[PDB]
């Protein structure tokens, strides 16, 4: 079973920070590029930042490129979510993603409503 | 025009006849110990001769018999009984100093083409057995390829086999039995079928070059067409239109001017019906050239110059742009040296153009290696 | 028995010249998918050349199993409603169908759609543009760029930006086996355009011309 | 073209040398 | 709200899952070997017929 | 509320005791003394053309010489497989046939695909003329695999996260089979067709039966989409093989997976499984473009079939064992033997 088990999210006042985390089981970690897609609460899902397999490819939405960091570490299939000088429009549930097919330059259906790999996310609120 | 061989057998065969009948005419030999009449299958000598210096000083059947009209040899018999001898001989004296006339580049040139023919001819049923033998590459651009690959062959095999009969018509075995008189390989219908094959496979090179034009060209510019109608548009336009134009050489060749085989061209209007339809295969292949680079450097324009250079490197054998350089030459007006150095542009490029089109459209192209990537893959898995 | 093999024979032969005959049919028409009951074709014909086109409607926002039944068409037409940021969801779907490994030879005809609408968003204050994309607050519009008239430097500054972040992940791969071709939303003659563009670089490509 | 040039030139090159090969022929034989 | 309704309705289904027997791995293992020696001589593609009573030569 | 997901937490918990409880061995701890199975050299017997585009579905006749292939193209064909010859070749209204099915009886075929409608063909109508005998509209994605069970019922797995049993003379869904969370990639009846499997693209498989509706069972285990699932042909195993490039066996009673074939240099995913007819062979279609046979017990490929010129899409065995068809991307069917 491919499990995401997010944890590290909390409340905090603007310009904090927190450090998210999601514990992947089930899979080979190393294989597939990884995803944080929040939920805000009046909108859909929106796609935050995807890193790659190495951890070497790294993207971002232009709403937390310079402020937020991720970066995965392979050997304790943990993948970070850095988060630095909130904002009240970055409040959501972050649910970390998996793209679900191994070795693909391609990303499918992450921020779908009903995807597949994406964990349970936590509830960081500001 | 210049003599041929024939003619002159002929003309020394009835100059033969006509100076023995007049060699019997009258004998006036009444002088004692001199010469009598004879005929040296060169040039007949007067019926009587007292010791008076009178030849006929030159025979009129020989080919440079009307650059030199001038006569009077001091070639006469003395009072010995016979002609004066020369150093240790038994032959009647007479001086030929006064009928005579004034190559490397043929051969220089042949040995081009031959090898180039030979190279081209090995890669280019290399090329087909490739074509044919791996079922995926069959598509119709493929099969357009193929049947110019087959054209390419049949203008190497001609072209061989219009050398190996140009060996058989001049050989001293077939010179021998044409100035015996009769039944010569010169006269037989498989020369005049050689010589009517080679002009069949240039002709069908040259339009195959052009269906790989104008194939091209309707892939790019124009729509969709139906496969096995333009395919089948395809085969009658390169083969069966140079049966249109081969077949009036042919029959203009046989009954109008038929000069020793269909081998050299007195005529040259009976020539420029076989050279017209080639120029326009050429002349279409230069337009859909132009048109194609034209389209290429649009797409680039989307270094440039080095990789325009490579297109247009690879697309000149396959349309046969090569030739467009020194078609206009014209060779009724190329006389001299650059009717040396046209045939080399011309020959040299047209036979290694057989290699080039087998290297850039089989070898090294990329289908072409995957097949055989994949090929050895799967029996690299066994 | 031979007789029935022959009766068999004779109609493999005359299902032989419908297959034929619809081989000319499917070579002739371009497949194109919309991608801006659970298919609506529009067949359309512009200069007697087909097209249809295929709007997948009624399907579910998951399309990572039936993009792959369309690594065939000639190319996919992807309608991007330029401004949940809308706009970075389809920068992304974009990212995921270049990069796939099945539509790598497909080539995408870009539309980025609603530029009125960009217009009334950019001149009346509501410039979100820079809150979403940071790296616009840098940017400086081209020199190879048209101002077309009824466009101040505000909205062809957004306009050729928002181009620029789908030329920057079109530019990334896909060197030559597919290209994306960005226009700002007549629509179906550009269309008809970038197919015969498509269809002329396919066979520039099996020539090596290209 | 170019094998009709290059084959006229031999040919009546060949030609030419067999009428004045023959011309040898008969000033001994 | 209706998704904890869902959520009732699968961890029910969970529920259905859950009373069902497991047998050992070994028994079932055994059963598909045992099977593949059983059909062992009525399989063309692992050991093949002679090519007379074959439809494909 | 969020205990609620706790307790189902704890619930698939122990499942997951009450499963590695009954695992202490494994289907390649047993098999170390079985007999190998060599390079199975297979030659493409046949080579069937005559698609335009590619072919996304192929399926057997019954007596294993008809078989039928769908391709995206919008074309049916109907084949002799020993001869060649097109017995049929029906036109489609929709060209994006994502299925195909044969009636066991012989009598009709399926197909389906991103139309979302079920199409049954009736191929001995009155004197041969291929009309459609029933459109089964009813499912909200495209149609991924369809399964006659009868003349008179269908099972139809669509990209709407639910299967669905049809009455094909009445025209409506007898049963909907809902629980999965992605897309139901395919499906595979039993021997007996009372039960039967249905993965989806949430990596988990899901054993059905036709008669109650409910899920009997649910098999994880795999990392990424189900893009094929087979029945071993007992009934009792079925191997899956997903898009993480990996086959698995799953048994039944074990509930669980019995052995897994994988490779190394394997990286790209398993667009079909099938089984031979002793389940010795699993032969598994791949998007490098070749089909390896895996030795279902001892879990090493035995060979490969690798004649395909693109992605092997469709991949099906006799019903006699007695050859393999495979078709693929290169829109031709290939007959293996
Ligand atoms: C005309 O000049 C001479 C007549 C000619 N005779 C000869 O053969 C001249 C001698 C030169 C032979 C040249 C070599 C032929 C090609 C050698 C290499 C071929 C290799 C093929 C490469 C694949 C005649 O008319 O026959």
């Amino acid at each position: 079973q491919v499990q995401l088990q997010e944890s590290g999210g909390g409340l905090v006042q603007p310009g904090g920070s927190l450090r998210l985390s999601c514990a992947a089981s089930g899979f080979t970690f190393s294989n597939y590029k990884m995803n944080w897609v929040r939920q805000a609460p009046g909108k859909g899902l929106e796609w935050v930042s995807d890193i790659s397999q190495s951890g070497a490819s790294i993207s971002y939405t232009g709403s937390v490129k310079g402020r937020f960091t991720i970066s995965r570490d392979n050997a304790k299939n943990t993948l970070y979510l850095q988060m630095n000088s909130l904002k009240p429009e970055d409040t959501a549930v972050y649910y970390c993603a998996r793209c679900p097919a191994p070795f693909t330059r391609d990303c499918f259906d992450v921020t779908s409503t009903t995807y597949a790999y994406r964990g349970q996310g936590t509830q960081v609120t500001v | 025009a210049t003599v041929s061989l024939w003619e002159t057998v002929q003309k020394w065969r009835e100059y033969r006849r006509q100076c023995q009948r007049s060699l019997t005419e009258d004998p006036p030999p009444a002088t004692d110990l001199f010469c009598n009449r004879t005929f040296d299958e060169y040039a007949c000598w007067p019926d009587g001769e007292p010791g008076s210096f009178v030849n006929v000083s030159c025979p009129w059947y020989l080919p440079w018999a009307s650059s030199v009209p001038q006569g009077h040899v001091y070639r006469f018999c003395t009072a010995e009984g016979l002609w004066l001898q020369k150093d240790n001989s038994s032959l009647p004296w007479r001086d030929l100093s006064e009928c005579e006339e004034s190559e490397e580049q043929l051969l220089f040139l042949y040995i081009i083409y031959t090898v180039g023919y030979a190279l081209s001819f090995s890669a280019l049923v290399i090329a087909s057995a490739i074509l044919l033998g791996f079922r995926h590459l069959h598509c119709t651009r493929n099969y357009i390829h193929l049947n110019l690959f087959a054209s390419f062959i049949l203008r190497a095999l001609s072209v061989f086999i219009k050398d190996a009969a140009l060996k058989w018509m001049y050989s001293t075995a077939a010179q021998q039995h044409q100035w015996d008189g009769l039944l010569s390989y010169q006269d037989s219908l498989s020369c005049r079928l050689v010589f009517l094959l080679m002009q069949y496979c240039v002709a069908a090179n040259y339009y195959w070059l052009l269906v790989e034009g104008v194939y091209l060209y309707t892939l790019l510019a124009f729509s969709v067409l139906s496969e096995q109608w333009i395919f089948r548009l395809y085969v009658s336009i390169g083969w069966g239109v140079p049966l249109l134009f081969v077949v009036p050489w042919g029959i203009v060749k046989y009954l109008y001017e038929d000069e020793g085989c269909w081998t050299r061209n007195s005529n040259m209007n009976y020539w420029l019906i076989i050279r017209l339809p080639i120029l326009f295969a050429i002349g279409v292949n230069f337009l859909i050239f132009v048109r194609v680079i034209c389209i290429v450097v649009s797409k680039l324009k989307a270094d440039i110059k080095c990789r325009l250079a490579k297109s247009t490197l690879t697309l000149i054998p396959l349309l046969g742009t090569h030739e467009v350089i020194f078609a206009f030459v014209m060779d009724e007006h190329a006389r001299g040296t650059l009717r040396f150095i046209k045939l080399f542009t011309e020959l040299s490029f047209t036979s290694f153009q057989g290699l080039m089109v087998a290297i850039l459209y089989c070898f090294v192209n990329n289908e072409v290696q995957l097949e055989f990537r994949k090929s050895w893959e799967r029996w690299r898995l066994e | 028995q031979r007789n029935e093999e022959k009766a068999q024979r004779e109609a493999n032969k005359k299902i032989e010249k419908q297959l034929q005959k619809d081989k000319q049919v499917y070579r002739a028409t371009h497949r194109l998918l919309l991608l801006g009951s659970g298919i609506f074709e529009t067949k359309f014909q512009v200069d007697k050349v087909n097209f249809h086109m295929f709007d997948v409607g009624a399907q579910r926002d998951e399309r990572r199993k039936w993009i792959q039944c369309f690594n065939d068409v000639t190319a996919i037409i992807f309608v991007v409603a330029s401004s949940t940021n809308r706009l970075q969801a389809a920068l992304k779907l974009f990212d995921s169908i270049w990069n796939n490994k099945w539509l790598r030879d497909t080539s995408v005809i870009l539309f980025l759609n609603k530029q009125d609408l960009l217009a009334e968003k950019v001149l009346a204050g509501k410039s979100k543009i820079e809150d979403y994309f940071p790296e616009f607050a840098r940017y400086t519009t081209p020199e190879d760029a048209t101002p077309e008239p009824g466009e101040d430097p505000r909205v062809t500054r957004a306009k050729y930006f928002i181009r620029d972040e789908f030329l920057r992940i079109s530019t990334a791969s896909g060197d030559g086996r597919h290209y994306c071709y960005p226009h700002f939303t007549e629509n179906i003659r550009r269309v008809f355009n970038d197919c015969r563009d498509i269809i002329q670089r396919m066979h520039l490509r099996q020539y090596e011309l290209l | 073209h170019a094998q009709g040039t290059f084959t006229s030139d031999k040919s009546k090159y060949l030609d030419e040398r067999a009428a004045q090969d023959f011309v040898q022929w008969l000033l001994d034989g | 709200t209706a998704s904890i309704a869902q959520a009732r309705k699968l961890v029910e289904q969970l529920k259905m899952e859950a009373n069902i027997d497991r047998i050992k791995v070994s028994k079932a293992a055994a059963d598909l070997m045992a099977y593949c020696e059983a059909h062992a001589k009525e399989d063309p593609l692992l050991t093949p017929v002679p090519a007379s009573e074959n439809p494909f030569r | 509320l969020d205990q609620l997901r706790q307790e189902a937490e704890q619930l698939k918990n122990q499942i997951r005791d009450a499963r590695k409880a009954c695992a202490d061995a494994t289907l390649s701890q047993i098999t170390n003394n079985i007999d190998p199975v060599g390079r199975i050299q297979m030659r493409t017997r046949r080579t069937l053309r005559g698609h335009l585009a590619k072919i996304y579905a192929m399926h057997w006749g019954t007596d294993s010489r008809l078989l039928v292939s769908a391709s995206q193209d919008g074309k049916l064909i109907i084949w002799d497989s020993y001869t060649t010859n097109k017995v049929h070749a029906i036109p489609l209204r929709s060209s994006w046939v994502m299925t195909c099915a044969y009636a066991p009886s012989g009598n009709y075929v399926a197909c389906g695909g991103l139309d979302n409608i079920c199409s049954i063909y009736n191929l001995k109508t009155r004197e041969g003329n291929v009309r459609v005998s029933r459109e089964l509209a009813g499912h909200t994605g495209y149609l991924s695999c369809c399964r006659f069970l009868d003349d008179n019922q269908i099972v139809t797995s669509s990209g709407d996260t639910t299967c669905a049993l049809w009455d094909i003379e009445t025209g409506q869904q007898t049963t909907t089979f809902t629980g999965h969370t992605g897309d139901v990639m395919s499906l595979s009846l039993a021997p007996d067709t009372r039960l039967f499997v249905s993965g989806a693209c949430d990596a988990s498989a899901k054993l059905w039966d036709v008669r109650e509706g409910m899920c009997r069972q649910t098999f994880t285990g795999h990392e990424s989409d189900i893009n094929a699932i087979c029945f071993f042909p007992n009934g009792n195993a079925f191997a899956t093989g997903s898009d993480d490039a990996t086959c698995r066996l799953f048994d039944l009673r074990a509930d669980q997976e019995l052995m897994t074939y994988s490779h190394d240099n394997i990286i790209c995913g398993i667009t079909s499984v099938s089984f031979s007819k002793s389940g010795r062979l699993l032969l598994a279609g791949y998007d490098d473009f070749n089909c390896n046979v895996w030795d279902a017990l001892k879990a090493d490929r035995a060979g490969v079939l690798a004649g395909h010129d693109n992605r092997v899409s469709c991949l099906g065995v006799t019903d006699d064992g007695m050859a393999v068809a495979t078709g693929s991307w290169d829109s031709f069917l290939k007959i293996w033997n």
